[PDB]
């Protein structure tokens, strides 16, 4: 499973246009501190305000799944 | 005459789209008049995630079973034999699913005799002899999942400290 | 927790008899004086509960490693031991509102050690189980 | 691996292996037999306090009761023929720093 | 049996026209984010509209068959 | 620190039995002249 | 069951045990008298 870190990352990569938008410039530099939980970004307004907003649009809330298994004989 | 109920429930929780891992094995005796063992043990792996109206899907590989160990030893433990069974489905919420499962039914007679005297009226009867067996089993795998919700916690609101405060005093304070 | 209940009752027979020295005749028997009988009566219930509690402290987004293994001993009237043990290695961390998450590897049990001696002793299996959760 | 912090606390990085080697008349009885543990970690402890890094506690009890059917039932000498077994146990260890 | 990302990824490909349709431009960014089940696209508008069509036109429902194999002697 | 207690007491039975030469029985045996009782008592 | 550690979690000791007493340590290392 890829971080959210490797994933945004790859994701802003080889484009050569400007003008972007959402949906539901240069190379960024976004690196992963794990030792605090957080991600240390590099780059233009635009692009900071884009990975904002996907990064918030990401990660929400993981909800919980309890799975119980009959076996009878 | 023999008959035998076995419901086994195993039941592991995990967040969404994130895999989960259960194994267990446990040993079951039974001491003699005047000590049989078999070894019970199931392993699920599941990955589950959600679907469209709140339905839970799952990828499922499921192993359960004993461990074959032959004076009516068997005839008490479990022995249920081994099955595993590898799939993926998808349930609603509040309702459960057939995954898996498998009947067998056994029906046998012999009967030997001598040919002729055996046939007389009365007393033939005695040099026949019948052998019959008769045997229904039946096993299955459902699930059922459910979402977590806060309901779903302990209220514990408490914390049981390991050691008293008052026995580490005594055990680490310098001598009065 | 664990509770049993197991009793039986009943009699066996075997048999054999003999008439001149032509007639011979045997009773439920497998293979070649008179009739013998094994007469079983009895009934044990058992009950166990077990409780165990590792605690372990760290600091969060750092793995922390606890693992355990102790020998209980039991005497005979006139030696039996069972090794438990535990190895559990967490990775907690925050979330919102306070929330603790925790990825967990947790192992535990026994090993199997066989005079009512596992009767006493706590033999409760091994299990082994790795998921990741958070809790308010 | 120990150091300072803020308002003269210290951290420890802790690697800790502890206890005793499996060796069986009350001999076991009267050694100590803690058995063996493990704990790797990392705390840090304002200076005048301690800190519990890692425990563990277990508690274990057993009832086995044997009894012939019938006649063990009779109120008065029933009760010679039961045999009644139990076991009761509480362990505690706990490393502070 | 290949990813949804996989599969179109693989047929937004060597392909030098526009004025596109449907039947039941550059390169497009479409990666897979599987800890919340979720896709990351980057392109035009008009690949983006047809991306959105095919995957609603590819993935439904997956309906469930169950087998029963008599053996009989 | 550890505490323990163990505690057991109680009677076990084994019986044999014969009438003439051709009646036998045994109780609460595994496999073959009276009966014979193992008592305990202790708690430590 | 998880919980935080707040300042009342930790154990007041405010003291510490030598390992050997200056007494002795004196005894054992003066010179003799």
């Amino acid at each position: 499973i890829p971080g959210v870190a490797t994933v945004v990352e790859r994701l802003l990569n080889n484009g050569k246009a400007l003008s972007n938008r959402q949906a539901q410039l240069e190379d960024v530099s976004l690196i992963a501190y794990p030792e605090t939980n957080s991600i240390l970004v590099k780059g233009n307004d635009q692009q900071i305000q884009i990975i904002r907003d996907i990064i918030t649009q990401l990660d929400v809330a993981k909800r919980h799944i309890e799975l119980s298994l009959w076996i009878i004989d | 005459k023999k008959k035998a109920n076995v419901v086994s429930r195993p039941v592991i929780l995990t967040q969404e789209n994130i895999p989960a891992i259960f194994d267990n094995n446990r040993t079951f005796y039974v001491s003699l008049v005047g000590l049989e063992h078999v070894t019970y043990g199931t392993l699920i792996n599941v990955i589950p995630r959600f679907s469209s109206r709140g339905q839970i899907e799952m990828s499922l590989t499921i192993e359960d079973g004993t461990g074959n160990s032959q004076n009516e030893n068997t005839s008490v433990l479990p022995e249920v034999g081994r099955t595993k069974i590898s799939t993926i489905a998808r349930v609603p919420q509040g309702k459960s699913l057939l995954i898996g499962g498998y009947t067998h039914e056994t029906n046998s007679n012999e009967i030997i005799s001598i040919p002729f005297l055996s046939s007389i009226p009365v007393i033939g009867n005695v040099f026949k002899y019948k052998t019959s067996n008769i045997s229904n089993i039946v096993r299955v795998f459902l699930i059922q999942p459910r979402e977590i919700k806060e309901s779903s916690y302990y209220n514990t609101a408490e914390y049981k400290s390991l050691i008293s405060e008052r026995e580490i005093q005594k055990t680490t304070q310098i001598i009065p | 927790i664990d509770k049993s209940e197991l009793n039986n009752l009943g009699v066996n027979w075997q048999g054999t008899a003999s008439f001149g020295d032509s007639f011979g005749a045997s009773f439920n028997m497998s293979s070649s004086n008179k009739f013998i009988a094994s007469v079983m009566a009895l009934n044990q219930k058992k009950k166990a509960n077990v409780v165990s509690r590792p605690v372990i402290l760290t600091q969060e987004n750092i793995p922390a490693i606890f693992d355990n293994n102790r020998t209980f001993y039991v005497s005979l009237v006139g030696l039996e031991h069972v090794t438990y043990g535990t190895l559990i290695n967490v990775i907690p961390r925050f979330s919102s509102r306070g929330q603790i998450e925790m990825s967990l590897t947790i192992e535990d049990g026994t090993g199997n050690s066989q005079n009512e001696n596992t009767s006493v002793l706590p033999e409760v299996g091994r299990t082994k189980i790795s998921t990741i959760a958070r809790v308010p």
